[PDB]
């Protein structure tokens, strides 16, 4: 059980701090409790056909709330994150996921309605990214350069992923730039026992860490 | 015992590599066609070595070297002896107004720096400071207006006057990126994506 | 004064030196670093991750994601290996690509010893074990389960662990072995056999996957850059 | 001897080196300067001068 | 951290830039016009850059860093091999005569430092220092007789001898004002009056 | 008193000598042929004196030290005034892709070391390391696949455009090994082996 | 500045020099050497070793 703010999930594959830094604050303001919640995205149900599902950092926060309103009402915003998948399967499930946190993540199969849809995320495809590729036009299994981790539904159900600030400038409107990308593509296929469920939920888990707006917009 | 500092970032990156040919040629008394003054937007998305190895990480800091090699011939066959050409070699920051005339005041301007190269002599040479806005060039831009690095122009010239010779001249250009760093390395690109 | 006698190789341009050159705009404030999280010193920094093998490049396979995983199926297990696999990177076509092969075809001597780890996406229930056998160089790629076990071999139990990894020893007369060499042939295998037809409880789907990894080892090391990369 | 080996980019006029230049007339005794008040050192010392705004640029 | 280090007078103004083309000419063998040497008084109001940047101020202490770069093209399809041009600029120091020939003395005077320049080398180069009679140039002078400071004048011939082959020249003269004060600043003047 | 150090290693193979003739020649604008770039694999085995000089020795380990004389001439009474060529000089290291065209893209590669000689100009040199796979070159190899120790190549090629004159050119190579150490003393073959 | 004049006997290649050349490749790690036994220093120390002389060399 987790102590920020209102929000709380309960997790028992341990965390993978990306590029081995911790999001730290700019050496603005300090949202605290305002925004560090922890937006558990909608799930998504992860079948014997899905091939993945891509989605883009701050836009998927575009409607959360006070984060919201906080990246759509300032000007400059800086805030690492701590995207959290847990992927609920009971012991008659085989299968595993890759969680790559791809940075500037450029999926040129663009307008700004394609590469930013938000809270829905997206889909790769065999707007149809091609998973083969990871939708960068590079070959998949080179795709693990990129801090990444692995959810083996034998061994661990969670993946956790510690995403610095990671952009040229050192400040930069959340609303335009979106700095880190979250894919989730299945490596081995799902498959289970017969008669059992037919599609595992996966569950996203968002909280921004160490985020500072400066400016401001009325309103 | 082995060392390592081979695969160095800048011993991978510092390599001297042909980016452009910029066709200039003198134009002959008749004035069939006047000065073809070849300009050149600095980029290296037309190279394939250079950007695939660019493309392997998403930001990067690296200071140009650039080099001309200058070579000429007379398109016909009398000689006419044309004194050796001066080229005029003007390197136009990023943002300056790009010349579109052998006339233009961009050459005579005080802020292009510019070189001045006898036919014959030592190759010309430069090197263009990190000459960006951001911290970082950025090779993968994931927004959108409301990638594409200006690192600036390069623009050639022949200031002698016209002669009737018809010279035709292609300076090709070298480019080696030094004090370069990376950041956050990305997978590679095929070699057919270019 | 102070004569001077000017050498052989003078007002030529090797592109090799680094005799300092003027700068253009010597009255510019450059923007300083702002020490972005992931930098990269050395390019075997990226051939350390582990990546991954396209095991199954077949015609139909290819191109897609179903080329690197590799199916254990229940069925014939005709004591063969799942997978025998040349200890050659960038001369090996399944293995040419692993960001091993991608270091190492810009490089034209390499030196050092590799890392596989091979990840078993199965069932926890799912039980059973797996020969992982390594022929070391000059030898030959070995045929039957008793070869493999009489050689330098590791028994992976899948039933209580879900990952086995084996380092490659580097081994050669040379301290740099020539990337690609159509001559030497025999760099060493590495290859997975059945000890045991994998066991399953109840309506547990039969077909399971094995991932392999490919990463080089902390004393990895390359020499000579080629760049190849052609277009035309 | 001490043989010395061109490089490239010489013989070359770069508009941005400060290679020192031979001095036309060496044996000149310039005028000194007489501390003249007023003196700008960077130019933005010109930008702080509060200057006016034309806010009505109407045709008339 | 920013620096502030570069709208510092000497980065604003010393920038080289050209101040005029001298048009000089090897007379023929049949002596159809003689020498055409090219006299220029050394001035600053001739190029809008440099006279509209120097306009910000009332009074300036800048030393000249001449630097001549010289083409030249035969005007005659017939080759005539004109052995390299050999160019004397005569720097004729502020109040000295002013030559009116080809032949005149000023040219082997003493006083007048002179350069000789062989076509096809490294531009010529000098540096006038402050030459004036008052402690500081006077762009704008609220005075009357009993601004237009001299600088003095630049004369440039051929001493080769007469050829047939009309070798005309054009020698690019660029200044470049080093070690540059200026005092009492004042409105820049507007681009459309020069 | 007498010295000895006349006959050490260094002293006695340190000693330039021509070990090949490069012919090249620069395409006439007809194209009757195009550019006849020079590939030669550096090698020993051609030069009778230094081979036998090192056949002496069973391993070695010498530094090769290239240097290159260009000479060319006009192949037709007239003159053409074909401007001073421009050669490139590739050092193509051992296992690089090999040159099959005057405009393959190994000219423009990264990897492969490149000089520009203007035709004119003190001779060429570069200084190619101890470049190979085992510890010590090998003149007797006692083995069998499954000696002839590759050094790399030698590319050269004219980067001026066609002109009408049929320009042809022969690139001398002088090589002196330098930092050279020998070990296994051999008896000496005959002069007549070669 | 520093104003260099050159002298007779430059632009020239004598085949005797030791000035210093530029390296080709100047980022190899060339292999180091091994120590293999036998090693010459002087040419004269293959003179010392005790040859056989031809004595007869008649036709036949």
């Amino acid at each position: 059980q987790l102590t920020l703010g209102n929000s709380t999930i309960t997790a028992q594959a341990n965390s993978v701090v990306a590029y081995g830094r911790w999001p730290e604050y700019l050496r603005p303001t300090e949202p605290e409790v305002a925004a560090c919640r922890f937006y558990t995205l909608d799930t998504v149900s992860w079948t014997k056909e899905s091939r993945g599902w891509w989605w883009k950092l701050p836009d998927a926060l575009r409607d959360m709330g006070l984060f919201g309103q906080n990246m759509y009402y300032h000007y400059l915003g800086r805030s690492g994150y701590t995207v959290h998948v847990q992927c609920n399967a009971s012991k008659f499930h085989q299968g595993a996921l890759g969680v790559f946190a791809v940075p500037e993540m450029c999926l040129a199969g663009t307008s700004y309605q394609n590469a930013n849809p938000g809270e829905k995320g997206g889909t790769f495809t065999g707007f149809c990214p091609v998973d083969y590729l990871l939708g960068n036009g590079t070959l998949l299994g080179n795709a693990f350069v990129f801090p990444h981790q692995i959810i083996n539904l034998r061994t661990n159900n969670c993946a956790t992923l510690v995403l610095p600030y990671v952009n040229s400038l050192s400040i930069d409107s959340m609303v335009k730039h979106n700095n880190w990308g979250i894919a989730i593509l299945p490596l081995a296929p799902l498959n289970f026992a017969s008669e059992s469920s037919p599609e595992i939920p996966i569950t996203l888990t968002i909280a921004p860490m160490c985020c500072e707006f400066n400016g401001l917009r009325n309103i | 015992h082995r060392s390592r500092s081979e695969s160095s970032i800048e011993s991978f990156f510092a390599r001297g590599a042909c980016v452009t040919i910029m066709t200039v040629d003198n134009p002959a008394s008749t004035t069939n066609k006047d000065k073809l003054f070849a300009v050149w937007k600095i980029t290296y998305k037309d190279t394939v070595q250079l950007r695939r190895k660019l493309e392997f990480f998403t930001y990067s800091r690296f200071d140009m070297e650039l080099t001309f090699v200058v070579t000429a011939n007379f398109t016909e066959t009398n000689n006419g002896h044309a004194l050796n050409q001066v080229y005029q070699i003007m390197y136009v920051p990023p943002g300056a107004p790009v010349p579109e005339k052998w006339d233009d005041y961009t050459w005579q301007t005080s802020s292009n720096p510019s070189i001045f190269y006898t036919y014959g002599t030592a190759p010309a040479r430069i090197s263009v400071p990190y000459v960006g806005i951001s911290n970082a060039y950025s090779h993968f831009y994931d927004g959108f207006s409301k990638s594409l690095n200006d690192f600036g122009i390069l623009a050639v010239r022949v200031v002698n006057d016209p002669n009737p010779t018809k010279v035709t001249s292609k300076i090709r250009v070298y480019l080696k990126p030094k004090h370069i760093r990376v950041w956050c390395p990305r997978p590679p690109r095929a070699v057919a994506y270019y | 004064g102070l004569p001077v006698m000017n050498t052989p190789g003078s007002n030529q341009y090797l592109t090799a030196d680094n005799f300092q050159s003027p700068c253009a705009l010597p009255e510019f404030d450059v923007t300083p670093p702002i020490d972005i999280p992931g930098e990269v010193k050395n390019m075997m920094e990226l051939a350390e991750i582990d990546t991954m093998i396209p095991f199954d490049l077949s015609a139909t396979k290819k191109n897609t994601m179903e080329m690197y995983r590799v199916r254990l199926s229940d069925k014939p297990h005709t004591d063969d290996p799942i997978l025998c696999l040349s200890l050659s990177p960038a001369s090996d076509p399944r293995l040419s690509h692993t960001m091993l092969g991608e270091i190492l075809n810009y490089y034209t001597h390499w030196a050092g010893s590799l890392k596989f780890t091979f990840m078993f996406c199965g069932s926890m229930m799912a039980t059973g074990k797996l020969l992982v056998s390594y022929a070391p160089p000059g030898a030959d790629p070995p045929k039957k389960r008793k070869e493999a076990m009489l050689g330098t071999h590791v028994i992976w139990d899948i039933g209580l662990q879900s990952s086995c990894t084996m380092v490659v020893p580097w081994i050669s007369n040379t301290t740099y072995r020539l990337t690609i060499d159509d001559s030497f042939t025999e760099g060493g295998y590495i290859s997975v056999f059945y000890q045991t037809r994998i066991v399953v409880p109840l309506s547990t789907p039969r077909e399971m996957d094995i991932l392999g990894f490919v990463s080089a080892c902390n004393d990895f090391s390359v020499r000579l850059l080629r760049d190849t990369t052609h277009i035309e």
